[PDB]
């Protein structure tokens, strides 16, 4: 939705060819981000 | 199968003729006795030793298959490779199964008529001089020797020789005599 590209990805959609099922896991929490500002990262290009 | 013969009409082969592969057997006043046709067998195996060499000479050019070494990002052309060479590879198992295959029903039935067309020869040489029994097997009207047999079993026996010897045969179990 916010214009770009996605580096080599038809590699990665041919790997996914191979994965019948993923499992999601958190590793570098969005609260846990110091000294900068994680919750202001939101564009009108990406409406919800 | 097709051509009558082989598991046909004639039921079973002989393990006696031992030397060839269609041959002759005769009974007679000397002796009885199996005898190979080697004229018809050596013609046999002129086209199955051809034909066995004439896959061999086709699949000189059959398709070769040196590897090649690829990248860990590049795994989706690794695979049109792997796709490709796993592809003429069943291509050409295909075709070496088939041919075979097909190659066999023609050289079992090839044999079937080389039989029969043996017989049949015989049968064009001995006409009226003889009874087709029905099994493979001719029983002669005018008694027939050694020399004689040779001449059927080489192809030029004489209808006109024993003729009337025969055909004096035929004319009494014919019960024509009967009659006086």
């Amino acid at each position: 939705c916010y214009p770009g590209d996605f580096n080599d990805y038809e590699e990665l959609k041919h790997l996914l060819s191979r994965i019948n099922h993923f499992e999601k896991i958190q590793i570098i929490p969005k609260s846990s981000w110091s000294s900068h500002e994680a919750s202001l990262g939101v564009s009108s290009a990406c409406p919800y | 199968g097709l051509f009558g013969a082989i598991a046909g009409f004639i039921e079973g082969g002989w393990q006696g003729m031992v030397d060839g592969w269609y041959g002759y057997h005769h009974s007679n006043e000397q002796g009885s006795g199996y005898a190979a046709d080697k004229e018809s067998t050596q013609k046999a195996i002129d086209g199955v030793t051809n034909k066995v060499n004439s896959i061999i000479d086709k699949m000189n050019t059959q398709f070769e298959a040196v590897g090649r070494e690829f990248n860990n990002l590049e795994r989706r052309i690794e695979n049109l490779n792997k796709k490709m060479e796993d592809g003429f590879l069943d291509v050409w198992t295909y075709n070496a199964e088939l041919l075979v295959l097909m190659e066999n029903e023609r050289t079992l039935d090839f044999h079937d008529s080389n039989v029969k067309n043996l017989y049949d020869k015989v049968r064009l040489q001995l006409r009226d001089n003889a009874k087709e029994l029905g099994n493979g097997c001719f029983e002669f009207y005018h008694k027939c020797d050694n020399e004689c047999m040779e001449s059927v079993r080489n192809g030029t026996y004489d209808y006109p020789q024993y003729s009337e010897e025969a055909r004096l045969k035929r004319e009494e179990i014919s019960g024509v005599r009967s009659l006086v």
